[PDB]
RNA sequence: GAAAUUGUUGAAAGGGAAGGGCAUUUGAUCAGACA
RNA sequence: GGAAUACUGCCAGCUGGGACUGAGGACUGCGACGUAAGUCAAGGAUGCUGGCAUAAUGGUUAUAUGCCGCCCGUCUUGAAACACGGACCAAGGAGUCUAACGUCUAUGCGAGUGUUUGGGUGUAAAACCCAUACGCGUAAUGAAAGUGAACGUAGGUUGGGGCCUCGCAAGAGGUGCACAAUCGACCGAUCCUGAUGUCUUCGGAUGGAUUUGAGUAAGAGCAUAGCUGUUGGGACCCGAAAG
RNA sequence: AAAUAUGUAAGAAGUCCUUGUUACUUAAUUGAACGUGGACAUUUGAAUGAAGAGCUUUUAGUGGGCCAUUUUUGGUAAGC
């Protein structure tokens, strides 16, 4: 017998393949698996892990976040890589010319890019242009801003958007939300 | 694939610790003590036998 | 289709044995075996027959003669672990030294040349026994364990 | 313990080396020789029982 | 290029000279150990002749073998035993005898056996049951190359180099000793010497500080 | 699908995963919302505070169309202009010949401001506007015009 | 034309139930390779 | 006075007998020996001899012998229980489906999304194609009348993967998305402040704050599908006394 | 006034130097808090150990307990 001190047969608990059965995506990971092994460039490692991530962690990054990324002092000319999809944004007018790479590309994202002289390359294209991931700038969509998240941690005094189906007066606003009706949260 | 024990398999006694040969040659596991001859003070052997 | 298809088949190819490092060395026969020593057989048709040890062959065996005119034991071989050596020995020069070896026994109902090499080394050694009293009779008699003989304490 | 840890850190890096800046726990005693001269040992036996009440 | 008949001898000279470096080193130790024991012999002889008493330095190194299984153990000894990497009946770890470990021993005394190991048994222990920790993975020593690949940073290149750090409790004893896996000892070949183990050694038992006797016990389990 | 569902795996286990001691009974707590003020109070006063009581004033026969004023932000004002006319109206920032967009015919009732425009001045005719959004389209040259 | 249950025939065992586990003996039975 | 011996301990001293094991399958490694070739017990068994190719060996089965083995299912702190159900066999026999939901994952498309009420069309309940609207989302917040999200490079600080530059390198700098902590700004509620004005009671700039909001602060949703969980339903199956 | 148990501390989130901001503070550039720049990596500031740490979402069963050592209350006591 052994007085174990960690719990036996524990799974590491990170993905090691997308739950997807996309034949193209499994092939994309067939590549970066090899890139992360034999090149030991960080960018390759940080990109293999991000291929597994579920939709909820490949949140969209919009042409407008990109354009603001290409305004950090030192970036403007960078093949810019998004391992989720990329979304158009009509709230920006000016959009710099760039070569950006992403998994899926939305209709309006190409229009703002190719018709700004930009390029939209798949992720294996970006592999050949930057094998060791040279001169890249990884951008990540905002994770803790989905609808489900404003409900997590719900509780007294944490003020956290109750799980409700119909909003507005007469719905979960009377007692324990104002002092005229009992108390507040 | 198989830990081979030194202290048997005298070959592997030599893969590590080459000085193993010198010890055996000079014997050195039975190094003879240079004789000396000091003798205890009376006080020592007097308390020893003391009631 | 009855079992569709096993997508892999083990490669029928035979891959080479690994290079071993177990090389030989000759037996370090126990001291008790020195030629011209009388021996007790514990096995075979010649279980019990007392016999004479002559020469250690190169396939680890031993070479014995009764001899034939004494206790019927031809020139033969015995395994070194099925036999006991005793504290009584005889002489070895004044008798043949090198005639016999392994292939002599590989044969290709008696055989008549064999009968001869027998008598050859026979009489050069039947000479040696007569020199000690009560010795052919000893070697003529077979060996047996009487009641109450404890072989862990009996010396030979 | 730190204001005097740097005070060591100057002279111990000016005049030389061997900082030894972290503390260390109590250490097992080192070899020593104790004399019987003037201190010849007193021999002791246990005591018999009595009551004295 | 070729670089095939341009390399081999470069490695071996770095190697063949590394072994002659070790052989120089172990001989230094051999004299070092024997000078030191002979010196404490004569110190006792001198003091006895002087009329004084030579008292040896309190040991700074003990060997601790857990002699009690894993069920029904109170939470505080249970933790200490883990902090000494003693989590399985019949396994061994060395420890530097300081105060902050003197007290760790007092707490687990009912569950372990320990004493003052001789050079003779640290040698057999490491030669037979020595294994080092490389990414977990419990690796058997079997080649000073493995020792240098993890202790060269500290000036330990051979196996006897290690053994030296242990019994001399060198200034890198911690990371040297923590390199060693807990020795998976067997049960004693001649037995324990006692009817019931779980009495203190002083009381005809087996647990606690049995000083120099820790060497009889370990070699049989070794 | 049934095959993918745990009840196939619970076959052969006596309690079927619902417990030997406490069992799977019929309605151990009461049906529905029962007990919200009594023995499910904690789960309401927490996860659903404000559940009990009345807060507002009432509106008999409130008709929702009465309040239909979809909100539009300067952050997206230029989305009401087709691309074939965005190509040439992006240049020529002319006070004469401004682009006029009727937001009500687009589907909104109030124009709020949140996100900055280019200085190309536009005529916008809406029902209502926020003070600042006008105060910034007049900063781009344009004018808010009012309709119904 | 199943099972429970039953007749006959055959083998076997059986000192106040029977059945099972590991191991082997006996019996019965099935197996075993190409200059 | 001078020896021996016991006890205890070391030896990388030598050596005899017995037992279980042979995993791996070209070569790569560390060594030893050697003047070299090469040889070795050095990253796991080979050699010689003999019997068997049918009944060696082994599997199954029944019996016998040794030791061992209470009756399962159930509630229970505790069941072999002098607790309950069960004489035997067959067949049947219990967490379903639906409405609306939470989380998670897959998928489409993405500041949008949803063809299937309906229309078109057909090889006719399929498939295929379409207009207008409608649902949710893109705005919040007040009980309401209402008002309604950039001082700033959509800010400051600390931390930050990756990327860029200097360097054989240890490192140093630069930029730093997601994420977290903090301090600000913005919108609504509140309570103050109450200018230019003026239908003397209307208007509410400006400036605020131990107050407050399911907010803004370069949108992330919508639809389908699955498991799991939720509520209403005969609601896992069988069971009242009653009304 | 013990023993056993118990709070905190053992550094880079650090130590100090000349001096910037404000409506708070002082008689006072007095102080308070927050800062630009500048000065110090072996033994980075005890020991030991770390199949690595920090963090989130969802949901099961459970919510009759019982025993032993020691401390212990009621009871003469109890398999209480
Ligand atoms: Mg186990
Ligand atoms: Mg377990
Ligand atoms: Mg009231
Ligand atoms: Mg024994
Ligand atoms: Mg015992
Ligand atoms: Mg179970
Ligand atoms: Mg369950
Ligand atoms: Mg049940
Ligand atoms: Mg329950
Ligand atoms: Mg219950
Ligand atoms: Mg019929
Ligand atoms: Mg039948
Ligand atoms: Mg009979
Ligand atoms: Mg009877
Ligand atoms: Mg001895
Ligand atoms: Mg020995
Ligand atoms: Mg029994
Ligand atoms: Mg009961
Ligand atoms: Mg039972
Ligand atoms: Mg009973
Ligand atoms: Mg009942
Ligand atoms: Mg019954
Ligand atoms: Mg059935
Ligand atoms: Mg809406
Ligand atoms: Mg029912
Ligand atoms: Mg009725
Ligand atoms: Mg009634
Ligand atoms: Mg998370
Ligand atoms: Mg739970
Ligand atoms: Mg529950
Ligand atoms: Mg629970
Ligand atoms: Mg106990």
């Amino acid at each position: 017998g052994i007085d174990h001190t960690s719990k036996q047969h524990k799974r590491s608990g990170h993905r090691t393949a997308p739950k997807s059965d996309n034949v193209y995506l499994k092939l994309l990971v067939k590549l970066y698996t090899f890139l992360a092994r034999r090149t030991d460039a960080p960018f390759n490692k940080v990109v293999l892990k991000a291929l597994f991530l579920s939709k909820i962690n490949r949140p969209p990054v919009s042409v407008s976040r990109i354009a603001r990324a290409l305004k950090q002092e030192g970036a403007a000319n960078k093949t810019v890589v998004v391992v989720g999809t990329v979304t158009d944004d009509a709230r920006i007018f000016e959009f710099p010319k760039t070569t950006v790479a992403a998994l899926r590309f939305t209709a309006g994202a190409r229009a703002k890019i190719v018709k700004a002289g930009g390029e939209c390359i798949t992720l294996d294209q970006l592999a050949v242009r930057a094998p060791k991931g040279q001169n890249t700038l990884i951008l990540r969509g905002p994770r803790n801003s989905r609808e489900a998240v404003r409900h997590f941690g719900m509780g007294p005094h944490k003020g956290k958007a109750p799980r409700i189906l119909s909003t507005g007066r007469k719905f979960e606003r009377a007692r324990g939300r104002r002092r005229s009706k009992g108390f507040k949260v | 694939v198989l830990k081979k024990n030194p202290l048997k398999n005298k070959q592997v006694l030599l893969r590590l610790n080459p000085y193993a040969k010198v010890f055996a040659a000079e014997k050195l596991g039975s190094k003879k003590a240079e004789k000396t001859g000091t003798k205890p003070a009376a006080v020592f052997t007097e308390t020893l036998k003391h009631d | 289709s009855a079992q569709k298809a096993p997508k892999w088949y083990p490669s029928e190819d035979v891959a080479a044995l690994k290079k071993t490092r177990k090389a030989a060395r000759p037996q370090k026969l126990r001291a008790s075996l020195v030629p011209g020593t009388v021996l007790i057989l514990l096995a075979g048709r010649f279980r019990g027959k007392r016999v004479v040890y002559l020469k250690h062959l190169e396939d680890n065996t031993l070479l014995i003669s009764g001899p034939f005119k004494v206790n019927g034991v031809p020139l033969r071989r015995v395994n070194a672990r099925y036999v006991i050596a005793t504290s009584t020995k005889v002489s070895v020069e004044g008798v043949n030294v090198e005639k016999f070896n392994v292939e002599y026994f590989a044969k290709e109902e008696i055989k008549a040349e064999r009968v001869e090499d027998q008598k050859v080394v026979d009489k050069a050694l039947i000479a040696e026994i007569k020199k000690t009293p009560l010795l052919k009779q000893y070697l003529s008699a077979s060996f047996s364990l009487k009641n109450g003989d404890k072989p862990h304490m009996l010396k030979f | 313990r730190v204001k005097a840890n740097a005070a060591k850190r100057a002279e111990a890096k000016a005049q030389g080396v061997a900082v030894q800046l972290k503390r260390q726990p109590a250490q097992p005693r080192e070899s020593r020789i104790v004399s019987t001269e003037g201190n010849v040992p007193q021999t002791l036996a246990p005591v018999p029982y009595e009551t004295f009440i | 290029a070729e670089q095939v008949a341009a390399e081999r001898a470069a490695r071996k000279a770095a190697n063949k000279e590394k072994r002659a470096i070790i052989l120089e080193r172990n001989a230094a130790y051999q004299k070092e150990y024997e000078t030191a024991e002979r010196n404490i012999i004569q110190a006792k002889r001198d003091a006895k002749a002087a009329g004084s008493y030579y008292v040896e330095a309190q040991h700074k190194l003990v060997f601790v073998v857990r002699i009690k299984g894993i069920n029904k153990i109170p939470p505080k000894p249970r933790k200490v035993l883990q902090l000494l990497r003693l989590t399985r009946i019949n396994s061994g770890t060395f420890v530097k005898v300081t105060k902050a470990t003197l007290e760790l021993l007092k707490l687990i005394e009912p569950y372990v056996a320990y004493g003052y190991p001789s050079y003779s048994t640290i040698r057999q222990l490491v030669y037979k049951r020595g294994f080092g920790k490389i990414n977990k993975q419990r690796v058997p020593l079997s080649d000073n190359a493995i020792i240098e690949a993890n202790l060269g940073k500290y000036g330990i290149l051979s196996i006897d180099d290690l053994i030296h750090e242990i019994i001399t409790v060198g200034p890198h004893f911690k990371q040297a000793n923590n390199f060693l896996w807990p020795f998976k000892l067997s049960n004693p070949s001649g037995g324990w010497g006692v009817p019931r183990k779980f009495k203190h050694f002083i009381q005809g038992g087996s647990f606690g500080n049995r000083e120099e006797f820790i060497n009889k016990l370990v070699k049989s389990m070794n | 699908p049934s095959r993918f569902t745990k009840t196939r795996k619970h076959r052969g286990h006596v309690s079927a995963g619902k417990g030997r001691i406490g069992k799977h009974r019929k309605h151990p707590g009461g049906r529905g919302m029962a007990g919200g003020q009594h023995h499910h109070r904690i789960n309401m006063d927490k996860y659903h505070p404000g559940y009990f009581g009345k807060v507002g004033m009432r509106y008999f026969h409130k008709q929702q169309a009465h309040f239909w004023k979809p909100v539009l932000n300067l952050d997206k004002l230029w989305t009401l202009i087709p691309e074939d006319k965005r190509d040439q109206y992006l240049k020529s920032a002319s006070k004469e010949t401004a682009p006029v967009i009727d937001t009500l015919a687009a589907g909104y009732g109030k124009i709020l401001g949140k996100g900055r425009i280019p200085n190309v001045p536009v005529i916008v005719k809406a029902r209502f506007v926020s003070k600042l959004a006008e105060e910034k389209i007049r900063a781009a040259g344009g004018v808010v015009e009012l309709i119904a």
